[PDB]
């Protein structure tokens, strides 16, 4: 796709769940640099 | 082109990245279906990604955006989870491979909540979970996310019904 005209990205901001943070979308690969690679497990709650 | 530099757990850089991971976990409306059930992670390793060519093209684009936006790149640090992490770190992000329509169209997706990016590491809606056990809530298999530098520029504000 393309950014909406005159914009460089989209911000998707949740409006129902007030505790959810934003998601963002870009439309050119050169607009991000993958700086850290994080290797992990999820932990089972106690 | 890409080298991966291991950070020690005593390095302040390790600690600040880990802190961003841990502190942006939230509850999800699917009760853990896509990404599993957890409140926190066991961070096994953090590697700095070093690639001169990908960096120069990042900074070249960043300068263009900034000059289009009252000298404001609007640079953030954000999470990205998908099955394509190993290709991304060697070849860079590529919008031509990102043709899957989601909540905000085709494009390259990032999240402020690390737990959001975690839902996609095994695929859309978590796919069939880990390759070994087919478990979307696997506590055994190793997962990977990227913590990325992203240029937003002027960002179109889309309020979503989530
Ligand atoms: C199969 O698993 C997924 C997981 C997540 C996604 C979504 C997010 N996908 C992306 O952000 C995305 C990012 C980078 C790429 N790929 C690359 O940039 C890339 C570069 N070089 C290669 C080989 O790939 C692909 C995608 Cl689909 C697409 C919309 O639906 C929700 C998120 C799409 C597919
Ligand atoms: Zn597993």
């Amino acid at each position: 796709a393309h950014s909406p005209p005159g914009h460089h990205s989209v911000t998707g901001r949740p409006s129902v769940n007030g505790l959810a943070l934003a998601e963002y979308v870009i439309y050119r690969g050169e607009q991000a640099y993958p700086e850290y690679l994080i290797t992990y497990q999820i932990m089972r709650p106690e | 082109g890409t080298i991966l530099i291991d950070l020690s757990p005593d390095d302040k850089e390790f600690q600040s990245v880990e802190e961003e991971m841990q502190s942006t976990v939230r509850e999800h409306r699917d009760g853990g279906h896509a990404g599993g059930i957890f409140n926190r992670y066991n961070i096994l390793k953090i590697q700095k990604v070093c690639n001169k060519k990908l960096w120069e093209r990042y900074t070249h684009r960043r300068k263009e955006v900034s000059e289009e936006n009252h000298n404001h790149a609007n640079e953030r640090m954000l999470f990205h989870g998908s099955p394509f992490v190993n290709a991304i770190i060697h070849k860079g992000f590529d919008e031509r491979h990102a043709y899957i329509g989601g909540m905000f169209g085709a494009g390259i997706y990032f999240a402020e909540n690390s737990s959001k990016s975690n839902q996609y590491v095994y695929g859309i809606g978590g796919g069939t979970g880990c390759p070994v056990h087919k478990d979307r809530s696997c506590y055994i298999c190793h997962r990977q996310l990227l913590f990325c530098r992203v240029t937003l520029g002027k960002s179109f504000l889309q309020f979503s019904a989530m």
